[PDB]
């Protein structure tokens, strides 16, 4: 839906700590003098941005006044294998096993074979593609899969027939 | 400048720095309180990037809409 | 109290500012103390109008979608 | 192509086959009812669909006075 | 429109087409029309729907913007 | 049936990785190993390494073969292609997919 | 002649007011009306006004034209009755529809 | 293209004579002290509105500065004898009596008949129903008559057709 402020502050909080503060939250955290809790919950969205505080924000940020307010958008412009143990000890995190075949630990600085990844992907429950990338901008995975595969036949050729018209109106 | 500012160009212009958010940023330095022009210029700002986007995204579907009926014109 | 700002949001709002905001107030008072801001006062000018013909061209639009699909509709229904 | 089937609307093949089984003394006249539904729809849908393309045409016009 | 849509899969012609087709007369000329006629209507009908749901697109970003 | 109508009234990655490589032509790998062109009986399982350089070779990368693309709620689309679009055009796909879903209750 | 064909495309004062009050479906003398549907009779502007009121409409609307100019061929008393922003729409769609030829 | 300024301050100065002075652009001209030759040419269109003018034009309409600039259209948003005499009064300004083909010619008092009347506006070469038009002409639709002439019938009736929806739409 059409932005809200929060919305807009938000976003140029978000790119201010990346193309300021390195993307890590308590590096401003330590600059604008509040907890990194607090501010995790305004990058992530769940506490909306204060009108004080985006003004706190400006100050901490360098940035003149209303800013933060301001929609910029018209503004210019690694490995696989270890990633796919990453990906597996980010979802063991959540013991060695494994409890479907594998064994293998995996140290993941030697490359693997799809059929083990699809093993050990599906013991998690998620798919063997996730989590391949780290930018992540490839794929539209934003939208629910249960609402795409919902939808009538009908309605995903007009989906799929308006991505391919964009991607030739490009390049 | 005066029919500068008036073509598209020249109102997307006044986004990111006019002469009056120049302005406005210094009379706030003196104590005066600015908040309700202040609001202003940046929603009047907002919905010049809004409007902007919105237009250049009916310009993407129209000329979808306009691909089709080509098709079963043609 | 209510807010401020949360009215100006809305584009009921935003088509409120085309004659007379605060902003508007400002800047008069402002050249008639001698200081000239003319430029200021142009820009503002660029925008209002830019309210108003965006709005307008909006509408106009709204009027041929509206035509279209009752065309459509008759084809497909 | 929509160039034949323009072509179609007048004196088609299936035109031209199905009023020479009417004078034998058949009715087809449900038949041709159908042909006539059919031929005048390829007419009024390709009518519609020009008149969206001009209004299409003039609805991207003014988005491009406002936009460039 | 619900008439036109229903000659599509079933309909009198069809019918009198494929009879007149065992007799041994080629009536390659007359079917092939039937069938492009058909495949107009299946065509057109999708297209008009796919550019009803556009125009609605457009009409909720207007309303978005003006409301 | 010369007569197109869409209506009446109203696995294993192995196999995915020969099936997205069977459409990536139309559109001799080796090039880099000439052993795996052959994949496309998916009678071997490819390690992710050769695959990333299976995939990296066509400017795609190594997941993109492996997707289940079939799958109901996988859209077909080329990912490549969507990574190098400006983000003013992923948000116009972006913002149609969710009107789509809004449409349909 | 059945089908469309649409594709392939392709006068005196009294007579248009025979024409425009049949197509208009105190009223003071009702022989005095029933002549003028058939014409035989060239009636008077101010008794072409007092008729014109009867539907909502204005005299000249029952006289005037339509020849291939003035054969715009619409409802004056709609259209004068519209919005001055929406009066815009028409004169900016037929300006346009001008453009489109050269 | 759609709104220019110079087309704007028009707008605002027809409005301002429309609306305070009425009638006569002698009257603003007699207000602002200059030659009603050069508020006349404003009005039509012929000389466009200034830096200058239009403020000595808003200084001399009682307005604030810049009024005249900004678009106002968001808020925005009789006998027949007499006028046939009237209209035949106005033509006689730009053949010269005696005409032909008919005497007879009353002004003031009577009501013509439709025949006799298009016998002296055809002599003009114009139409009748010119002659017998309202204060101001509401139902009008301004516009070449040539070229809606030059349009092909499927051009005619794409315009017909869409005045017609916009009748519906508004009732």
């Amino acid at each position: 839906a059409m932005k809200s402020i929060y919305d807009i502050r938000r976003k140029n909080l978000n790119e201010i700590i990346l193309r300021d503060f390195d993307d890590t939250q308590l590096r401003f955290a330590e600059r604008v003098k509040r907890s990194q809790n607090l501010v995790n919950r305004w990058c992530t969205g769940i506490k909306n941005i204060g009108p004080n505080a985006a003004r706190i924000i400006e100050e901490a940020a360098r940035k003149e006044k209303f800013w933060l307010d301001v929609d910029h958008e018209l503004d210019a412009v690694w490995t696989v294998e270890k990633q796919a143990a990453a990906t597996l000890n980010a979802w063991m995190r959540k013991a060695g096993i494994g409890p479907a075949t594998v064994n293998r630990i995996m140290k993941a600085e030697v490359s693997t074979t799809i059929g083990v990844l699809s093993s050990l992907a599906r013991a998690f429950g998620h798919e063997a593609y996730e989590m391949i990338i780290p930018v992540g901008a490839p794929g539209i995975i934003d939208y629910d899969h249960r609402m795409y595969a919902a939808l009538p036949q009908e309605e995903k050729n007009k989906i799929t027939s308006f991505i391919n018209f964009v991607f030739e109106q490009n390049k | 400048f005066e029919e500068r500012i008036h073509t598209p160009v020249g109102v997307r212009s006044l986004v990111e720095d006019s002469h009056l958010m120049k302005l406005l940023r210094e009379l706030d330095k003196d104590g005066f309180n600015v908040d309700g022009p202040l609001a202003e210029l940046v929603a009047l700002v907002n919905y010049v990037t809004s409007s902007q986007m919105t237009m250049q995204d009916l310009q993407t579907h129209l000329d979808y809409c306009a691909e089709q009926l080509r098709k079963q014109t043609t």
